[PDB]
């Protein structure tokens, strides 16, 4: 099930084709936070599937200090906390022997500031999509089994166009009004 | 385990090779999809193991 | 139904599962509880008002 | 059961019509708290179905503050909780860069502050009164099976009453001493 759409839509809708797991072959034309600890880290990345980087007395930089009530919430054991305390306590001797630090203690704040949203409850297929690939190459015209197409245009969209038409047995849709990334995921989705 | 791995079920194109191998007891003969097949279906193994 | 029975929990709770691959073969609870008779069958009205 | 009654009556009675649930049809003749955040207001409001504002950093008004206490009386989660600290210690900084919080933590403070009583305990039936309506008007006198009467006067009641009392089969009921809306109140209790 691979896809040809303009570029300007897969431009657009990147990050839901990560989200997706779809991956992207397309053509161009022409400061963060850290955690005390990797055991936190490795455990908020288990949990939510985003990456946290390590804080290694790089520079002056801002610091999440997980609380007590995200300790439980995420299950993280004794020694996690000892250990978080102990590079607390290390910092407070550091910045005394003359760095922002934030202790973030509701789940909603640590989703708003930085990382994914949680999982939904749903049962888990085996894949997300049937899709494989969206390109916008005439390199793999005959790789693709259907086109999407779209009023918006790319210097390079006429001629793929008509050499996917040539295709003896191909799926072809086409999107009028609304909103042309809506009516792709749809049809991903659906497709 | 309690698995019938092995049958045979029509002459094949080569005479020599009329075994049919089935891995968990899942049938060959009928498509499947990625995105809804396997939810809700277990074999002996993995529910004993379970 | 299925879904809201096996995957809604504030905390752990006791669930079985059956042989068949179809939705509602599980018993749920400290006791055993079959939800096989909430599966739809118009033959015999089960699980409804009739 | 549709009801005639003197509009004063109505106009007496209406919180406790409202609070039974008897739609009113009459004609005449001539500060608040905030919770910090809306799950707890939420909450709160399906406990006691009193409907509750919440604060949107409008002006230096007055705030409420459900404390561990209450907090607990109604199950709220920790989720809750750490929301409504993290407002508060934002509020704590908002006031601190140079509005009045009250610190709530009995039930019966709440109740005689604002909001409605608690509920009994007795089995819910399908519907509090057997009457929908209770209307002052003529242009619904046709509409009436039953009126009540009272030495209050209105300028439209003499000629209602004439055009009520001309039906073949209407309940008539008088009061003549007592309290006019307590024997109001039993006869739509007891209708």
């Amino acid at each position: 099930a691979m896809l040809l759409a303009p570029g300007d839509v897969i431009k657009r809708s990147s990050e839901e084709l990560k989200q997706r797991q779809i991956q992207i072959n397309l053509i161009d034309w022409t400061g963060r936070w850290v955690v005390l600890t990797e055991e936190i880290a490795r455990a908020i990345e288990s949990k939510y599937g985003t990456k946290i980087d390590v804080y290694r007395d790089e520079v002056p930089a801002q610091i999440i200090e997980v609380e007590r009530s995200l300790q439980k919430e995420l299950g993280i054991s004794r020694e996690g906390v000892a250990e978080q305390t102990e590079r607390l306590r290390d910092l407070r001797r550091k910045e005394k022997s003359g760095i922002t630090i934030e202790g973030v203690m509701s789940q909603k704040k640590l989703l708003s500031m930085i990382g994914g949203v949680e999982r939904k409850m749903a049962p888990i297929g085996a894949r997300e999509s049937a899709v494989m690939l969206v390109s916008n190459s005439i390199k793999d015209v005959v790789r693709a089994t259907a086109y999407f197409t779209a009023p918006t245009g790319d210097p390079h969209w006429k001629e793929v166009a008509r050499e996917a038409s040539k295709k003896k047995n191909i799926l072809a849709y086409t999107s009028t009004g609304g909103d042309v990334k809506t009516e792709f995921l749809h049809l991903i989705d659906h497709l | 385990w309690a698995t019938i791995d092995v049958e045979y079920r029509e002459p094949a194109p080569y005479v020599h090779a009329q075994r049919y191998i089935r891995y968990c007891g899942i049938d060959s003969r009928e498509l499947i999809n990625p995105t809804t097949y396997g939810i809700g279906m277990t074999y002996h193994c993995y529910n004993e193991m379970l | 139904l299925n879904d809201y029975l096996l995957y809604m929990y504030n905390t752990r709770v006791q669930v079985n599962y059956g042989p068949t691959g179809e939705p509602l073969d599980f018993q749920i609870g400290r006791n055993q509880y079959d939800c096989n008779v909430f599966r739809a069958d118009f033959a015999t009205g089960t699980g409804y008002n009739g």
